[PDB]
RNA sequence: UAUGUUC
RNA sequence: AAUAGAUCCGUAACUUCGGGAAAAGGAUUGGCUCUGAGGACAUUAAUGUUAACUCAGAACUGAAACGGACAAGGGGA
RNA sequence: AAAAACCGUAAAUCCUAUCUUUUAAAGGAAGGAGAAGUCGUAACAAGGUUUCCGUAGGUGAACCUGCGGAAGGAUCAU
RNA sequence: AAAAUUUUUUGUUCUUAUUUUGGCUUAGUUACGAUUAAUAGGAGUAGCUUGGGGACAUUCGUAUUCAGAUGUCAGAGGUGAAAUUCUUAGAUUUUCUGGAGACGAACAACUGCGAAAGCAUUUGUCUAAAAUACUUCCAUUAAUCAAGAACGAAAGUUAAGGGAGUGAAGACGAUCAGAUACCGUCGUAAUCUUAACCAUAAACUAUGCCGACUAGGUGUUGGAUGAAGUGCUUCCUUCAGUACCUUAUGAGAAAUCAAAGUCUUUGGGUUCUGGGGCGAGUAUUCGCGCAAGCGAGAAAGUUAAAAGAAUUGACGGAAGGGCACCACCAGGCGUGGAGCUUGCGGCUUAAUUU
RNA sequence: CUUUUGAUGUUAGGGUAUUGGCCUAACAUGGCUAUGACGGGUAACGGGGAAUUAGAGUUCGAUUCCGGAGAGGGAGCCUGAGAAAUAGCUACCACAUCUAAGGAAGGCAGCAGGCGCGUAAAUUACCCAAUUCUAAAGAAGAGAGGUAGUGACAAGAAAUAACAAUGCAAGGUUUGUAUUGGAAUGGUGGGAAUUUAAAACCUUCCCAGAGUAACAAUUGGAGGGCAAGUCUGGUGCCAGCAGCCGCGGUAAUUCCAGCUCCAAUAGCGUAUAUUAAAAUUGUUGCAGUUAAAACGCUCGUAGUUGAAUUUCAAAGAAUCAUUCUUUUUAAAAUCCGAUUUUGUUACUUUGAGUA
């Protein structure tokens, strides 16, 4: 674990078989268009591979069409220009800043806002050494508020 | 972090074998691991494992033949010439009539003697007698 | 893990670790630090030749009883007091009160040696006539 | 469950 | 009585960190002849008209003198 | 050729400032060593108020007391 | 669009164009072109999930204390014993009412949460965390870290408020040879809240963090899986915590340690710290601080030990047993209370021999 | 930190033998730094090398050779191919010589030598014969250099005897051992050959020339560490010894002496420094619960370290039962069924150049 304690080794597990599986009988000519109109009525990738999982029976996108999600979300043009994890890390630094602006005398929300804060850097450091955010992007904290967009 | 596959591999078969169980579970195989397992095969040290290929970077399990006093890896891979290969065996192996010093050298990994007698010494992966 | 950064490219944290921790040992420190030159009244020397100032007894340690006989030399390379053991049964009468006198050290550098306390030095010879061939037998000629 | 030094 | 204007340089102890401070302490300053920098306005990137005194630099010059009169801190422990 | 002037190279001297090293000193205040010195008994046993920590105040001295800690406690325990 | 080749107008000299190829645009064709998804990490989703995690507001509880009332009358407090103190103006004690501040018992645990310091009345809101489950997403984004930053018990400092109880200082009363202490009565600061400082603790599991491996059992906390006594309770497996017991042909100087193991068969990664004792965490200097002080931090000199663990003994205003008239007790008989002999001390001793 | 006083760069020039902020003018605001700039210290000339090393390491290197710098401290300059020269010049500072007082003259960190300083270091010698340099180049010079003197700095070889007979001890007529008594040989003196520039030394030969072979070995110890005395006198907690532990107050195995013994030996002690010992500086290779030592805790940059994955095998000759040697097997350009290149670096292998 990044901060604090504990291992947490819960995950999830793929199966051995890589391919679509056998009983699947549907097509794959309509699954992008599936995600895409999921996105479009607005779902981060997470939360769009969890409903198609749930309420469509398509596990493993992946295994359905050899490519991956947020990657046919790119190559329709449809993703953000903040990546998942690092909008969720803003939105939860911009709701501990301003719970803290009324509560200054929080002093475990302080040290967690920094904890969050690290990660942020850290993540967009990284993000940005990819080509996946501009060079000059920085995460002032000032604008963070609207800056989710 | 794991950092070195090799050097768990290794600590993993030591601890095996100092228990005598005849037959250990290596997590995280590696084509260099599994170079390292076939020239301890080869010099008898080990019987016939068998790589368990899963999609995963899968695992590796070897039988073992109660016959390994100690397998060891040497961190850093210090890079070591033809001329100090002596310098490093008397301070490593044993004896000189037994042990074996593993190189990984521009020919593949293999042992000081071999090293020797084909030149050209590398780096410094490890050891087992 | 060990301790000690082994990194194929530790090298530089390795050698400064080691450069700092060399001064917590006291031969390194003493052997290294400027303060010798001027603590010590030989100033890095073997032997030095004084003036003798006076005679004094001085006490042995609590377990022993003794009054060990030293001289107080002025040291004409500097000037600086030092107190010198006169080694010798019947030695400090061989020994008048203003002689030009070779003194060393006695044996343990700096530091004090047996039951005499605070001396640091011992006379091996006085008017250029050794101690040695004044006491243990009249083998060289008496007091010039 | 008063106090009670030193060699 | 001693300088004392201005420009440039330099400025300690101590300190309530704001000061001390013009600390202390140095150099220069005239005249003349020049050089450089700092604006505004019109024509189909380029060419003309025109204004303040303000700094900086260089030659030359003189009985080495120039805040030439006036005006104008003595400092320090 | 003497001699003179002006740029330049620039020794040397002096003033000022700063730094470095060494060093005197009324008085003050430590440490170490010495001797059978004086006063007490602080610690080691529940050391006779368990000991110790941080902090603060007080007292001839060791030390005492308050607050919060630790057991290295005198309790591994209805 | 240019290069190469050739032909060529035409009096020291002016055209040109032809054909192959290096570069731009325009349909088609390629096996056209993206490695896993780490018992790495981050993000997400779900649970009549968990928790004394945090902040703000709110609620309750007795106790204590103050004031008022109430009934009665000699004491009440306190101690080893007392005294200081309160008390016919009614103390203490009984009952009731109102106020105040602090605290939050019993439940309460070798239990929970938190990075640590720390966190325990109710309820609400805000906020975060962790584990678990996942065929959800990204795909190396990670580990440890000089400098740097946040937090950091208590005490202390500043300024307002609060001020019951306790109580550094102080004042008495005791004890004692003394007692400025331990004990008692009182009592200022402080303790509490708010807003700032301070940045230190035996801040301790005296044990840095990440990773792998190595053994059985008893529990216990939070999830998830499967099954069964009665829509409901237990058992099985497993993950993540959290202790304990045993065991080591493991370690260690040993005490002991499941890590303090896998180390002369010495190398998984990384940070910090130490180098005999005293001087000394002193002096000096610098940074920080209102101050107290904090962080960094010597040297001269001095010294043969200091230090750790364990064994035997001795000792204990330590515990548990047992014994004795050179101990006491069921009980008495004497000496020192009476005078005298004798030995020793001692007393002047030519010697009163020792 | 540097940057007015050139700091970093551009442009133009000046200057130089030449490049260059080397300098000048204008312009721009750059240059270096926790991978330690800028400072401070060095009892710091650097290297080839030296000591100690099992391997790592630690310490030293003024000093044969190479490079640098200096000629009391600075600065300036002439000649010259070459000097910012110093047994060349000019000036200042500090010293210091002669003077008739007007003025002159100097630079041993060259060779000797002297004073001073010190714990600490040699002859005011001989010669250009060798090595080599300079010249008008055989023939002259050279304190370069060589030779000798002083020289227990270091280093090497190596005397202080060897042998025969009884007596004695040990042993089945074998070893050691106080007396005799003849050989051998240096040390030494002299002559010589020789050597040498001359001389000296070595070597060689010839005369003498060893019995207490007086031709006489010392230094430091004898409680332990550590080889060797509970032997004899003196002293009596004094004197003294003792690196450390300790000894010394009447029996001192430790002091002062004698005898004997031990150790090393023409050498042996002492002092200081350094290396090993020291795995007590630990990369190899230390330790951190309690011996010294995990920051109170977390975040975090530099640094250090970082999961797996992309081209695998078969067949053939030779030692002994194995080991060892050789060929190919995708795709793109090369040669009309065959002809031949297919990321960078670290690292590693071979060379080159190594006074």
């Amino acid at each position: 674990r990044m901060y604090g304690k504990g291992k947490g080794i819960s995950s999830s597990t793929l199966p051995y078989k890589r391919k679509q599986p056998s009983w699947l009988k549907q097509k794959p000519s309509e699954i992008e268009d599936a995600i895409i109109k999921l996105a479009k009525k607005g779902q981060t990738p997470s939360q769009i591979g969890a409903t198609l999982r749930d309420n469509y029976g398509i596990p493993q996108v992946k295994s359905v069409t050899g490519n991956k999600i947020l990657r046919i979300l790119r190559a329709q043009g449809i993703a953000t220009t903040i990546p998942e994890d690092l909008y969720f890390l803003i939105k939860k630094a911009v709701s501990m800043r301003k719970h803290l602006e009324k509560n200054k005398k929080d002093k475990d929300c302080k040290f967690r806002l920094i904890l969050t804060e690290s990660k942020i850097h850290r993540i967009s450091r990284y993000y940005k050494r990819k080509k996946l955010l501009p060079s000059n992007w920085k995460y002032q904290s000032s604008t963070a508020s609207a800056l989710i967009a | 972090v794991r950092m070195s596959v090799l050097a768990d591999c290794l600590k993993t078969i030591n601890n095996a074998e100092k228990r005598g169980r005849r037959q250990v579970l290596i997590r995280p195989s590696s084509k260099v691991v599994i170079k390292f397992l076939q020239y301890m095969q080869k010099k008898g040290y080990i019987g016939s494992f068998e790589i368990v290929d899963d999609h995963r970077s899968g695992k590796i399990v070897v039988n073992l033949l109660g016959r390994i006093n100690k397998c060891a890896v040497i961190s850093p891979r210090y890079d070591v010439k033809l001329d100090e290969i002596e310098k490093i065996i008397t301070s490593i192996l044993p004896s000189r009539l037994f042990g074996h010093l593993i190189l990984t050298t521009p020919y593949g990994i293999m042992d000081h003697e071999e090293a020797r007698r084909k030149h050209t010494g590398g780096k410094v992966l490890g050891f087992f007698f | 893990g060990s301790g000690k950064p082994s990194g194929l490219r530790a090298a530089r944290k390795l050698r400064i670790r080691r450069r700092t921790q060399r001064w917590a040992d006291k031969s390194y420190k003493k052997s290294h630090l400027g303060t010798r030159w001027k603590s010590n009244p030989f100033r890095g020397s073997s032997h030095a030749k004084g003036i003798v100032v006076e005679k004094v007894a001085i006490e042995a340690k609590q377990p022993n009883s003794a009054y060990r006989k030293c001289v107080r030399v002025q040291l004409i390379k500097n000037g600086k007091k030092i107190t010198a053991f006169v080694p010798g049964d019947g030695c400090l009468n061989f020994i008048d009160e203003n002689d030009e006198v070779l003194v060393s050290g006695f044996g343990r550098s700096g530091h004090s040696v047996g039951d005499l306390p605070g001396v640091k030095f011992k006379v091996v010879k006085v008017a250029r006539v050794s101690l040695l061939a004044l006491f243990k037998e009249k083998k060289e000629k008496p007091r010039s």
